[PDB]
């Protein structure tokens, strides 16, 4: 409530407070099951363009 | 697609050419997980109803 | 004059739609204000010929049937005193800023989109409400909107209205000519004050 | 303000996002014309109505309350005396009966 | 159409004539008036971040 109101003294009543309580500690990455590498050797190292 | 939130299992059904879901069009709610073809809907981590 | 007006509408139309819905709500509020001021009693009473008002001369506020307009003399002075758009802004605007009842489409072009909506109640219908209120008041008094207006002499209505302020009817009936003369003199001083261009 | 006619009561009722008033009002009907007078000159003095108005049916004068026709015999209790009848404009000649 | 100003009727005025009712009706009318509207609020963390 103090951080929402930007003051160290709050008055009597109800106050709607923005979220400060939760911070993510882990990250997950989900990609498709792809194994082979892209043929950039064919695209970039071709004999004739 | 990167973000911060919480996921739940969703009963939505996706067409085969659809990957993301946006009922409000400024927040991606439903997504199709790439490895397992289940559809997971994403709600924000922020419980602001306090 | 944009070439991509449809794309501009698709990206910024709901913002102006909300702002125009705010302005339309304000205009509807103005119409409700006019209705709640003038249309409290929705009964139209014809203006009686001037006949035995107890010496009270109402010809300056009670409108004449000879004029094509429904307005009265005092009302005519009130509308003549406030000229519409008689201000410095008239030179640039061309009177497009206010309702002259003749404003044309050219004014919207000058104001970049802004238009002036005419009021729902025409000044003729406001003058008719005012004349109906005056005729019903003078003829009946309190029984006007009670339904079934009940005719009563104006002297007896004045006696009842002195009973309203705790003064017996004998004060009126002994001094009726003096009260009528004072009322006519006050009406004349109001007319002359409105005619003095102050 | 609270219904057409003379207000008597108003009953509130709750309503979705609002309130509905049931106004019970008195609406007069079956009106009658009467020849009325401001005062009555009897015995050289003017009699004014304490309550109501002086009306006449045929050639007989009564005093009635304004919102309902209840003819009552003109009485010294019903009237009060102030001055002479030479100054009142529209005064009529009648008798004021005493109990 | 044109807006109706009211019921057209006439009253006969005279200096020695009055109109007194001889009967009455007790009439109940309903007047509906809004009192409150829907209380709404915005949550800042879900609105800004999602
Ligand atoms: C009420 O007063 C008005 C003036 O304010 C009277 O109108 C005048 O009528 C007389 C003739 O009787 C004319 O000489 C005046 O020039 C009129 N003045 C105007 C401006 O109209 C009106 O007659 C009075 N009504 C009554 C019946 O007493
Ligand atoms: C009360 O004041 C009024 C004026 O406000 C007086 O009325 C005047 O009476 C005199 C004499 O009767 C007349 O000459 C005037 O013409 C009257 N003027 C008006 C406006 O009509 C009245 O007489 C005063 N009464 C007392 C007892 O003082
Ligand atoms: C006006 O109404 C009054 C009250 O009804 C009449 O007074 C009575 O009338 C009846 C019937 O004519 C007589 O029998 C009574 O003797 C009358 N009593 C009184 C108070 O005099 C009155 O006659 C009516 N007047 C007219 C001419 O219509
Ligand atoms: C009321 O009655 C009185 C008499 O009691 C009338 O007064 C007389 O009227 C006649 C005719 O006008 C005159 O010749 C007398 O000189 C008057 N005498 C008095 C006492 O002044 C009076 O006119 C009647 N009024 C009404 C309204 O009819
Ligand atoms: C006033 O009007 C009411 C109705 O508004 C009359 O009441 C009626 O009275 C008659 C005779 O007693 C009955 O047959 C009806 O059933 C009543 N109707 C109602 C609405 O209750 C009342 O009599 C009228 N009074 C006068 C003097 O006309
Ligand atoms: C590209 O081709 C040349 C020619 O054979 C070869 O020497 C080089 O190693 C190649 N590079 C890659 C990244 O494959
Ligand atoms: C992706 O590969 C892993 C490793 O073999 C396997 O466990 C998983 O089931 C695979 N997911 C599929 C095929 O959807
Ligand atoms: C009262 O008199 C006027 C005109 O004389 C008439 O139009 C009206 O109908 C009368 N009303 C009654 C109830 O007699
Ligand atoms: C009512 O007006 C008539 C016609 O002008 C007149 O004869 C009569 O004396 C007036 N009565 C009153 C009380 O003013």
């Amino acid at each position: 409530t103090k951080c929402t109101l930007k003051s160290f003294t709050v008055e009597k009543g109800i106050y709607q407070t923005s979220n400060f309580r939760v911070q993510p500690t882990e990250s997950i990455v989900r990609f498709p099951n792809i194994t082979n590498l892209c043929p950039f050797g064919e695209v970039f190292n071709a004999t004739r363009f | 697609l990167t973000g911060t939130g919480v996921l739940t299992e969703s009963n939505k059904k996706f067409l085969p050419f659809q990957q993301f879901g946006r009922d409000i069009a400024d927040t991606t709610d439903a997504v199709r997980d790439p490895q397992t073809l289940e559809i997971l809907d994403i709600t924000p981590c922020s419980f602001g109803g306090v | 004059d944009s070439t991509e007006c449809s794309n501009l509408l698709l990206q910024y139309g709901s913002f102006c739609t909300q702002l125009n819905r705010a302005l339309t709500g304000i205009a509807v509020e103005q119409d409700k204000n006019t209705q709640e001021v003038f249309a409290q009693v929705k009964q139209i009473y014809k203006t009686p010929p001037i006949k035995d008002f107890g010496g009270f001369n109402f010809s300056q506020i009670l409108p004449d049937p000879s004029k094509p307009s429904k307005r009265s003399f005092i009302e005519d002075l009130l509308f003549n005193k406030v000229t519409l758009a008689d201000a410095g802004f008239i030179k640039q605007y061309g009177d497009c800023l206010g309702d002259i009842a003749a404003r044309d489409l050219i004014c919207a072009q000058k104001f970049n989109g802004l238009t002036v909506l005419p009021p729902l109640l025409t000044d003729e219908m406001i003058a008719q409400y005012t004349s109906a209120l005056l005729a019903g008041t003078i003829t009946s008094g309190w029984t006007f909107g009670a339904g079934a207006a009940l005719q009563i002499p104006f002297a007896m209505q004045m006696a009842y209205r002195f009973n309203g302020i705790g003064v017996t009817q004998n004060v009126l009936y002994e001094n009726q000519k003096l009260i009528a003369n004072q009322f006519n003199s006050a009406i004349g001083k109001i007319q002359d004050s409105l005619s003095s261009t102050a | 303000f609270c219904g057409k006619g003379y207000h008597l009561m108003s009953f509130p009722q709750s309503a979705p996002h609002g309130v509905v008033f049931l106004h019970v009002t008195y609406v007069p009907a079956q009106e009658k014309n009467f020849t009325t007078a401001p005062a009555i000159c009897h015995d050289g003095k003017a009699h004014f109505p304490r309550e109501g108005v002086f009306v006449s049916n045929g050639t007989h004068w009564f005093v009635t309350q304004r919102n309902f026709y209840e003819p009552q015999i003109i009485t010294t209790d019903n009237t009060f005396v102030s001055g002479n009848c030479d100054v009142v404009i529209g005064i009529v000649n009648n008798t004021v009966y005493d109990p | 159409y044109t807006m109706s100003l009211g019921a057209e009727n006439s009253v006969a005025y005279s200096n020695n004539s009055i109109a007194i009712p001889t009967n009455f009706t007790i009439s109940v009318t309903t007047e509906i008036l809004p009192v409150s509207m829907t209380k709404t609020s915005v949550d800042c963390t879900m609105y800004i971040c999602g």
